[PDB]
């Protein structure tokens, strides 16, 4: 039973450095080929680096000179050191077990590397109030989670109780370089006076936690 | 740098049917071709290697064929858990390369969106920006045209769309269009309208509001 | 006595790279200008010498190593290279003195449906030393549970076939390779 | 070590181009140099090669009378004179260098080790 968990990803500025690590169980890392494969958001997979079972290392041309793959068998850990980072290095990075430098038969879960000059900023949460006019006996309400960086945020409704009809949209990068997002949910209009609706927005890169009560105007 | 071209970009079928996904290489890669599955928010899973060998624990309905420059993944008796993105990967020449993916989505009956519009909160207006939101709830197919009309003028360049992944239960989509203005520009207009066209609508639907009511 | 280079280059069958062949060339006169001045060899690289002046030099004695690898691996048969062939099959030292010759052998070593006779070593925990030959077929233990001689999970056969077909792209086609490593008993004319 | 192609681009039917492959990072004396063309949506084909001996071999029928390959070891470059150009000749042209035996020339792209990234030749009509 193989298991791989990557960690270390976060926001860095262009030129900065970052060391990703990948904990492994189910095999011996020092006698196996291992690879780093990255996926830029909304895009496809790009091979980054491979370390052979004997210790030789190879790198995509995009990253040769500034990335170094390494491993510690004592800790059963694979490492990707990254220096002189550029914006086009932004991606989820996966650690993968490599069968003879041919294909990737086991993958970790991925750790997100964001390279950007923009600075950490917590969201502002604004209500999306149900209109008196809604259509079908059901009413929509929500929270606009605007101008945060970097990804991710988590949104829940009534601290996990309300999940039916909840759509938390993918985040969008605006021109400023900050992310914006919305969470909406459909409820009975009957329940607008009776029931309370509160969204719980969490953004750990900036330690922001907002609980905003959404309610009619 | 062998380029892998995947086809089609999107494939829309229903459970029980047959899916045929093609990968085409800019150079011969012999049998050195692999297939991967990726569900949203998850990692790739190896499915096929050596063009035709299944990975450990992969069901029999998955099977690869082809060689040289043309390869096919076939999923014979589709099940809900099978709708995901599929990647090919050559290892004939270095560097190893992936295709750009083929997305397999569940085909359902046409469902029209229910449409809502939200004016900016007073609290956000205090900050000096106004965000108007239009929501297209629970529709299919994914393609829909949203069009902002401010005092009947068509508003271009100032809005952004987001779309959920296909709902696991009813296979529908949701869309948000967000129109962002400064408070100064927001208070130069009266009527904000979201106009929506879709296959499930006999004629476009407009939801609108008047600033300050 | 003239050096038996035809027996090396023109041999009916070549060795697989993991079990590469090595022939000593001793007390004969050698003509290397026959080899260099032809249209035959797509690779003919010399290190420490010039191909021009190969005949008018003398060596203690010479070794002719030979094997078959695919074309895009022939570049691994050079000093300082790394890769599966250089790490686990045939390794040249960093200070190598000699010549490396290779020609396409698709018309000799390819078979329809695949020639699976040539093998290379895929798995190994340490790199070979220069001029090491490793012919063990031990199951490779890539995990912690011992293999006890049966392939399965984390237990792989260390060797792999090339499977040369005549319809492969020429990058994947078989190439025959001869490496020439350079009192004194071996001289030119 | 790099191989940069130049001299191509737009040209009229009947016009000529002079392609230059400039090699850096190594000297071209022992190397044979080949010129290849890739037409829209196909794989590369060998056009013509010169060996370390300086001898030429042209691999396309269409191009024997028209193209002439030349080598300059002192300036470290190789030339392809293309006369009587036709719409059929439009392609991305690459050059490649391979260290073989004296008279060796190769029609096959995957048999050269050093490769250029290519230059576009477009002929009207
Ligand atoms: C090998 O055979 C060829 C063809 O008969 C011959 O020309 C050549 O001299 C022989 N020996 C060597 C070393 O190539």
């Amino acid at each position: 039973q193989v298991q791989l968990v990557e960690s270390g990803g976060g926001l860095i500025q262009p030129g900065g450095s970052l060391r990703l690590s990948c904990a492994a169980s189910g095999f011996t890392v020092s006698s196996n080929y291992m690879s780093w494969v990255r996926q830029a958001p909304g895009k496809g997979l790009e091979w980054v680096s491979v370390i052979y079972s004997g210790g030789s290392t190879f790198y995509a041309d995009s990253v040769k000179g500034r990335f170094t793959i390494s491993r510690d068998n004592s800790k059963s850990t694979l490492y990707l050191q990254m220096n002189s980072l550029r914006v086009e290095d932004t991606a989820v990075y996966y650690c993968a077990r490599d069968f003879g430098d041919f294909y990737f038969d086991y993958w970790g879960q991925g750790t997100l590397v964001t390279v950007s000059s923009a600075s950490t900023k917590g969201p502002s949460v604004f209500p999306l109030a149900p209109s008196s006019k809604t259509s079908g006996g059901t009413a929509a309400l929500g929270c606009l989670v605007k101008d945060y960086f970097p990804e991710p945020v988590t949104v829940s409704w009534n601290s996990g109780a309300l999940t039916s009809g909840v759509h938390t949209f993918p985040a969008v990068l605006q021109s400023s370089g900050l992310y914006s997002l919305s969470s909406v949910v459909t409820v009975p209009s009957s329940s607008l006076g009776t029931q309370t609706y509160i969204c719980n927005v969490n953004h750990k890169p900036s330690n922001t936690k907002v609980d905003k009560k959404v309610e009619p105007k | 740098e062998i380029v892998l071209t995947q086809s089609p970009g999107t494939l829309s079928l229903s459970p029980g049917e047959r899916a045929t996904l093609s990968c085409r290489a800019s150079q011969s890669v012999s049998s050195y071709l692999a297939w991967y599955q990726q569900k949203p928010g998850q990692a790739p899973r190896l499915l096929i290697y050596g063009a035709s060998s299944r990975a450990t624990g992969i069901p029999d309905r998955f099977s690869g064929s082809g060689s040289g420059t043309d390869f096919t993944l076939t999923i014979s008796r589709l099940e809900p858990e099978d709708f995901a993105v599929y990647y090919c990967q050559q290892y004939g020449s270095s560097p190893r390369t992936f295709g750009q993916g083929t997305k397999l989505e569940i085909k359902r009956t046409v469902a029209a969106p229910s449409v809502f519009i939200f004016p900016p909160s007073d609290e956000q207006l205090k900050s000096g920006t106004a965000s108007v939101v239009c929501l297209l709830n629970n529709f299919y197919p994914r393609e829909a045209k949203v069009q902002w009309k401010v005092d009947n003028a068509l508003q271009s360049g100032n809005s952004q769309e987001s779309v959920t992944e296909q709902d696991s239960k009813d296979s529908t989509y949701s869309l948000s269009s967000t129109l962002t203005l400064s408070k100064a520009d927001y208070e130069k207009h009266k009527v904000y309208a979201c106009e929506v066209t879709h296959q499930g609508l006999s004629s476009p639907v407009t939801k609108s509001f008047n600033r300050g009511e | 006595n003239l050096c038996p280079f035809g027996e090396v280059f023109n041999a009916t069958r070549f060795a697989s790279v993991y079990a590469w062949n090595r022939k000593r060339i001793s007390n004969c006169v050698a003509d290397y200008s026959v080899l260099y001045n032809s249209a035959s060899f797509s690779t003919f690289k010399c290190y420490g010498v010039s191909p021009t002046k190969l005949n008018d030099l003398c060596f203690t004695n010479v070794y002719a190593d030979s094997f078959v690898i695919r074309g895009d691996e022939v570049r691994q048969i050079a000093p300082g290279q790394t890769g599966k062939i250089a790490d686990y099959n045939y390794k040249l030292p960093d200070d190598f003195t000699g010549c490396v010759i290779a020609w396409n052998s698709n018309n000799l070593d390819s078979k329809v449906g695949g020639n699976y006779n040539y093998l290379y070593r895929l798995f190994r925990k340490s790199n070979l030393k220069p001029f090491e030959r490793d012919i063990s077929t031990e199951i490779y233990q890539a995990g912690s549970t011992p293999c006890n001689g049966v392939e399965g999970f984390n237990c792989y056969f260390p060797l792999q076939s090339y499977g040369f077909q005549p319809t492969n792209g020429v990058g994947y086609q078989p190439y025959r390779v001869v490496v020439l490593s350079f009192p004194a008993t071996v001289c030119g004319p | 070590v790099q191989l940069v192609e130049s001299g191509g681009g737009l040209v009229q039917p009947g016009g000529s181009l002079r392609l230059s492959c400039a090699a850096s990072g190594f000297t071209l004396d022992y190397y044979a140099i080949g010129w290849f063309r890739q037409a829209p949506g196909k794989e590369r084909e060998g056009v013509s090669c010169i060996s370390s001996s300086g001898d030429s071999t042209h691999y396309v029928d269409s191009v024997k009378g028209r193209f002439t390959i030349s080598r300059d070891n002192a300036k470290n470059t190789v030339y392809l004179q293309m006369n009587s150009l036709k719409p059929e000749d439009t392609a991305v042209y690459y050059c490649a260098a391979q260290s073989g035996s004296y008279y060796w020339c190769g029609s096959d792209w995957h048999e050269y080790d050093y490769r250029g990234q290519g230059t576009q030749v477009t002929v009207s009509s």
